[PDB]
DNA sequence: AATAGATTAGAGCCGTCA
RNA sequence: UGACGGCUCUAAUCUAUUA
């Protein structure tokens, strides 16, 4: 006889029973409990009686408002009383009172006359009382060990949940850039274009640089805004292919490689802005960037409709991509933004509360797929006969470790 | 297709040489390293504040539960966990009359009233420390909500004292530095939250489901601030030193005059864990620039190397300077002009402003935590926030962001850098959490920097973290 | 020496005459509190410095140096650390006490 | 004094159940 | 200021070019 039998209510006293059973197993005792076993079933009955009758040395009972008048507990108490009579041991059953709502005058007749251990005001002194009682009654025990307790804990709540070797695929918010024009060209309108022309309003993306014009466009493009351009000798156009400056294998006193990359990024950003203007999508000037949204991608929240929105920035590191962000914006009637940034912050904080992974990714891919041009790509028009082609499916990543999502 | 890699959990250490991945589980199973005997507390506050603190102490002597025992381990009582006594009988009271508090919180000037209130409290604390017999391990400052509402720098009210920060907490902690008195600041609505309600009959802050989490946090902070060691790292290698750097702006002066503070961490060689601030604030006169002049860089690195040598007896075999910024060539040349010949100096940059988000294609649960994407031999992304299968939940609510780690200078192995950055997320003694989202070398250095930037009179400050956090 | 002495007085101590000098029944049996060698926080001071200072032949100078040496350590420990220490016991060699008179 | 890109810091509000 | 996380708003500085 080495076991110490703990009786309790299975779904109600689980916390205290687990705590006490693991503490006792750490101290070095041997414990039998129905929360210490997996793969149960026909085990109930025909095995509880055997362990109570032939293995148990002490019968700890957890006394609470739930264990009072419970059939299994009462039957186990009856068997324990018969066993106590069978042996010469009056201190075979030790009630433990924990429920402040169980008055000591409302105890079942089986244990009304027994001396219990109090746990209500604190559990540490109750544990000390149990330990002292066991030492005084010479209950069997081995050398104290708690590594054993940790190992056992693992066998149950760590196997049912750990990481698993499982191949999965993810979606990201990056869109790869597919096409680049062949040769960026600089048109020398040496003191031919007006000095304060504000070249940001032209028909194609342009960027002033020295007395030149940095653009992907064609020599006599944008003639409406610059009338005096037909008389222009085309041989004075300094032509540099895009691949060489992208790979970093170009540098000269006229322009460095980093500067070329920066101007290319500027051109890409302006082209994206102009195209989104072409797409006829609403704007939203954020603190430093601009967002876009549609007048499910639109829905309701009490008196305010929520609008999924995106913002896009183009980068050349790690690889040429167009990174996307996700936002929510709110309107009084689906057409006019509320002119209150604090209200927008509060609404966006309380609306993304219930949006999980799938919601975010599905809405993002729905919005991006809506901008697709024909079948699988989306082009940014850099000139009359120049385009930059961008993908409509985000980049995938692969991994070999995952979890089992055990509900 | 791009390939990801996984990094295993670092594990932490507890009493009896037992390792675990969680601090709550390992504290409930095994217990802390050292043996305290009991916490004797000094409580300065109003009468109702004293009653509130007493009631809270009477509340954490018993088990306290959360709503879910898997997502959040429960609290089995202070003495069950920490094997020491912290009870509401070893308390000394220093009354603060409410009339004074009302008097000083009206001057229509944030700086002046903040200075007056901090003076009010620290006067009593200092007098009690100097001229009395009772011994106090930690001082608990109970603060009404009206004081907390109007003392923020951007707080509206519906010269001599202007050389101080307009924040009560930082000024209070800085003006007590030259006395070295550990203290814990509590709001009145934090210990008795059920009583403070909004105009609907419900608590403003609802802790009903996370009471055990609050008990864990408060108990761990009180235990650590009284000289307790809750846990330590289990696989720190020998001869490696970790050095954090963070910049703050000394506002409220003619010169913004950026300042720099560092935090240090290495192995004791007694199998301990030396983790203390390394700070004498170093300055850069030029505005907007976050780089050290050669003199300051030489001084900082020399001091850190000398501290390591004195503790250990030899110079380090490797120094990792974690930072939130890049280094320039003057900075690193100054750094390299004092480092010993046979030492390796690596400068890492940890950045958070880099858009990238991975979405699982099927479920409503985010990416696994310890995943990483290696762009290049000198760069890689790292997910320190994400799903943790142990607790059947994630450390965030929306899709988490990764950290962009870059080996800016030196020559190292990026995989080992990621492995070391992930383990440093397991030392937030200022909280009781599963794991942090940022290395603690860059967080406690920031806390120190924001503490000793609210005053100008501080000289040779203390380095033990219990006087700042 | 301090650890030895603290361990000694945890048990009852008697005198030769129990009428003139009532016994000591042990520290905790009397004062109802715990004071053992588990709540100590040592601060080693190398004998090299102490020996070096106590040779200057000028009493005021060496007294100043010794006091500065000790109080710097005590104040640093008080201020820059999270440890709670109530009474700071100072164990001083005999030669320091002897040679610190006007 | 303007136009960019690219990098830094500071405040301040909201959610944590299910 | 018991934590942590995610957002939004507001400053700088550097680099190239133009005036
Ligand atoms: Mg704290």
């Amino acid at each position: 006889r080495n076991k110490i039998f703990i009786s309790h209510a299975t779904p109600d006293d689980n916390d205290f029973t687990r705590w006490l059973a693991l503490k006792l197993i750490g101290l070095g005792y041997e414990v039998w409990c129905d929360i210490l076993f997996l793969d149960k079933g026909v085990d109930f009955w025909s095995n509880i009686e055997k362990v109570i009758r032939e293995d148990t040395c002490k019968f700890l009972l957890v006394s609470s408002s739930y264990s009072n008048q419970r059939e299994g507990v009462l039957k186990e108490l009856a068997v324990a009383a018969k066993v106590k009579k069978q042996l010469k041991d009056d201190k075979f059953i030790i009630p433990l009172a924990i429920d402040e709502q169980l008055s000591y005058d409302d105890i079942n007749i089986d244990i009304v006359r027994l001396n219990a251990i109090d746990f209500k005001m604190s559990w540490a002194r109750g544990l000390k009382d149990i330990l002292e009682a066991f030492e005084k009654q010479k209950v069997p025990k081995e050398v104290a060990d708690a590594s054993k307790s940790n190992l056992l804990y693992q066998q149950i709540f760590l196997h049912d949940k750990s990481v698993i070797e499982k191949e999965e695929i993810y979606d990201s918010n990056w869109l790869s850039i597919l096409s680049f024009p062949e040769e960026l060209r600089f048109h020398e309108y040496n003191w031919m274009l007006p000095k304060r022309f504000d070249v940001r309003e032209l028909t194609f993306p342009a960027v002033r640089y020295k007395n030149y014009l940095c653009t992907f466009a064609w020599a006599y493009d944008f003639t409406y805004h610059l009338p005096k351009t037909e008389t222009y000798h085309k041989s004075k156009t300094i032509r540099i292919p895009t691949e060489e400056i992208l790979s970093g294998s170009y540098d000269s006193n006229f322009i460095r490689n980093a500067e070329c990359k920066r101007l290319i990024v500027q051109l890409l950003n302006k082209a994206f802005e102009l195209r989104m203007k072409d797409k006829e999508v609403q704007e939203y000037e954020m603190s430093n960037k601009t967002a876009y949204w549609l007048e499910m991608l639109v829905g309701k929240q009490k008196d305010k409709n929520w609008h999924f929105a995106i913002s896009g920035a183009s980068k050349l590191y790690p690889f040429p991509v167009l990174m996307i962000s996700s936002h929510i914006f709110f309107t009084a009637d689906g057409k006019k933004l509320i002119d209150s940034s604090s209200v927008q912050h509060s609404s966006r904080r309380r609306q993304g509360k219930n949006w999980w992974n799938n919601t975010w990714r599905t809405k993002l891919l729905a919005f991006i797929k809506y901008l697709s041009d024909d079948d699988t790509s989306f082009y940014l028009e850099m000139g009359s006969e120049e385009k930059v082609f961008v993908s409509n499916e985000p980049v995938k990543f692969k991994g070999n470790v995952s979890y089992n999502i055990p509900e | 297709m791009k390939e990801l890699i996984y990094i295993e959990e670092p594990k932490i250490l507890f009493a009896h040489g037992q390792k675990c991945t969680d601090a709550r589980d390992g504290l409930a199973l095994f217990g802390p390293l050292n043996n305290l005997y009991g916490i004797k507390s000094g409580v300065i506050g109003t009468k109702q504040g004293l009653k509130i603190f007493r009631d809270y102490l009477d509340h954490i002597q018993k088990p306290i539960y959360n709503s879910n025992s898997i997502t959040r381990p429960m609290f089995p009582g202070f003495e069950a966990v920490f094997d020491c006594k912290w009870e509401s009988t070893g308390i000394t009271f220093k009354e603060v009359t409410n009339e004074d508090i009302g008097k000083f919180l009206y001057n229509s000037s944030t700086h002046k009233r903040t200075y007056d209130l901090v003076s009010l409290f620290i006067d009593k604390i200092i007098s009690a420390n100097k001229n009395e017999d009772e011994n106090v391990d930690v001082w608990f400052v109970i603060v009404p909500d009206e004081i907390y509402k109007y003392c923020r720098p951007n707080s509206v009210l519906p010269a001599e004292t202007y050389n101080y920060d307009a924040q009560f907490h930082d000024q209070f902690k800085a003006r007590l530095l030259k006395h070295t008195i550990p203290t814990q600041i509590f709001r009145e609505s934090t210990l008795a939250w059920r009583d403070f309600k909004n105009a609907f009959g419900l608590p403003i802050r609802d802790f009903s489901k996370i009471e055990g989490h609050l008990a864990w946090t408060i108990s761990t902070a009180a235990f650590y601030k009284a000289g307790g060691k809750p846990w330590k790292l289990s696989d720190v290698r020998n001869g490696v030193c970790y050095l954090g750097l963070v910049y703050k702006k000394v506002e409220k002066s003619k010169n913004p005059r950026n300042a720099c503070c560092a935090a240090q961490m290495f192995l004791d060689n007694g199998d301990g864990t030396v983790f203390k601030g390394e700070v004498g604030p170093w300055y850069n006169p030029k505005n907007g620039q976050y780089h050290l002049e050669p003199k300051e860089a030489k001084a900082l690195l020399s001091q850190s190397l000398q501290s390591y040598k004195e503790q250990i007896g030899e110079y380090p075999k490797e120094v990792f300077i974690h930072a939130k910024t890049r280094f320039n060539h003057q900075e690193w040349d100054a750094f390299l002009e004092v480092t010993p010949k046979e030492t390796n100096l690596v400068g890492v940059t940890i950045s958070k402003t880099k858009p990238l988000k991975l979405y699982k294609t099927e479920g409503d649960y985010t990416i696994l935590r310890g995943n990483a994407y290696v762009v290049n031999e000198r760069s890689a992304f790292l997910w320190t926030v994400g799903y943790v299968p142990k607790i059947q939940t994630a450390l965030s609510m929306e899709v988490p962001n990764p950290l962009f780690i870059e080996i800016n200078k030196g020559e190292a192995d990026i995989k080992q850098v990621l492995k070391d950055i992930l383990s440093l997320t397991k030392l937030n003694y200022n909280a009781c959490i599963f794991a942090d989202g940022e290395p603690v070398t860059l967080r406690f250095a920031d806390k120190i920097g924001e503490i000793l930037t609210a005053s100008t009179d501080i000289k040779t400050p203390p380095l033990a973290f219990k006087y700042y956090i």
